[PDB]
């Protein structure tokens, strides 16, 4: 606040409340392996070269 | 929101020389109005002298005055002026600014200057053209006389030959009261001496219609067996003209008498005047006295 003169009203005290929010955003990317794949994986490492 | 202020200070922006701050000074526990509230106001609002104007009506001044607030003056500075706002049923010290002589017990009201003797009182603070201008503060007499003599000059205004006004203007406007003699100032008629002249008319009206033949004819059969200088006072200003009583009804005098009084309040409210104060002390020297406040 500024102090005033003579004649002019003076300024108030004033209180000021306020509130930020959040936003929301998911980001997604598929992908796949074949079923050769994951028998591979899954069982043993034998065979012809 | 900001609350009204009880204190007020008050600066003037003129430049003020050592006689000025003395005339200041001697005007502590005064009464000056202002038009409005602020902890720090300038001289140009203090007083009565802003409403100065070519209408020069007294009734319109006498108008202004009434919405006006009122302060009191507590002690001076250099260069600044502290005023206080009265509270109603405190007890306060006043200074009796005007000629008018004051008494213990009697109510006062606050009112319009109107000049007396020589008419060269007129000292108090002329600086760049403005000036203290303070009203009066009056016991009710003396402002019930000012009030009825305003109002009968309207009244008899109406239709009445220009000279023969002027005449009656000039043997009203002169008032002698406790020991001193005041005259009114600017006695204009106009539209706000009009609306009282109106409501006066209707209020008259009324009590005329209402009032009860044995109301009228009281006066009338009381001069029959009595005899004092009252009564023939009295009954020199009525117009010139056994038995029993035709019709006795108490309910319907009842009833009649209590329309009659809020009928006769309405005519006598237009020349009363608020009381502002009730003095119960008085300095010897008439120059101040202690009151409660109300209003």
């Amino acid at each position: 606040r500024v102090a005033s003169g003579a004649g002019l009203p003076t300024s108030r005290q004033t209180t000021i409340m306020v509130t930020k929010y959040s936003e929301k955003s998911p980001i997604t990317i598929p992908f796949e392996l074949s079923a050769a794949c994951l028998t591979y994986l899954r069982e043993t490492f034998e065979g012809t070269i | 929101m900001a609350a009204m202020e009880a204190n007020i200070f008050c600066t003037f922006d003129h430049k003020l020389s050592i006689a000025d701050v003395g005339k200041l000074t001697k005007l502590v526990a005064a009464v000056v109005p202002i038009p409005q509230r602020l902890h720090l106001i300038k001289h140009y609002q203090l007083g009565l002298h802003q409403f100065v104007d070519h209408t020069r009506g007294y009734v319109r001044l006498r108008g202004l005055l009434r919405n006006m607030t009122l302060t009191l003056m507590r002690r001076v500075e250099g260069n600044q002026i502290l005023l206080h706002v009265p509270t109603h049923g405190l007890l306060y010290t006043v200074l009796n600014t005007g000629p008018v002589t004051w008494e213990k017990g009697d109510a006062l009201c606050v009112l319009p200057p109107l000049f007396h003797g020589p008419l060269a009182r007129e000292n108090l603070l002329t600086l760049g053209q403005w000036e203290l201008v303070l009203p009066w503060i009056v016991p009710m007499p003396l402002a019930l006389e000012i009030n009825q003599r305003l109002l009968i000059m309207g009244l008899f205004s109406l239709d009445r030959s220009y000279e023969e006004v002027k005449a009656a203007v000039q043997q009203l406007q002169t008032i002698t009261f406790r020991d001193a003699t005041f005259t009114i100032p600017d006695p204009v008629i106009d539209q706000h001496l009009l609306i009282d002249m109106k409501t006066a008319c209707l209020s008259m009206s009324m009590v005329a219609n209402l009032a009860s033949e044995l109301t009228m004819t009281y006066v009338r059969k009381l001069a029959l067996e009595d005899s004092s200088m009252l009564l023939v006072k009295c009954q020199e200003l009525l117009m010139r003209l056994p038995a029993r009583p035709q019709h006795v009804s108490p309910d319907d005098e009842i009833a009649r008498l209590s329309a009659l009084f809020v009928m006769l309040r309405q005519l006598d409210d237009l020349i009363r005047e608020q009381v502002v104060f009730t003095v119960c002390d008085v300095s010897p020297d008439n120059k101040s006295a202690t009151c409660i406040f109300k209003g």
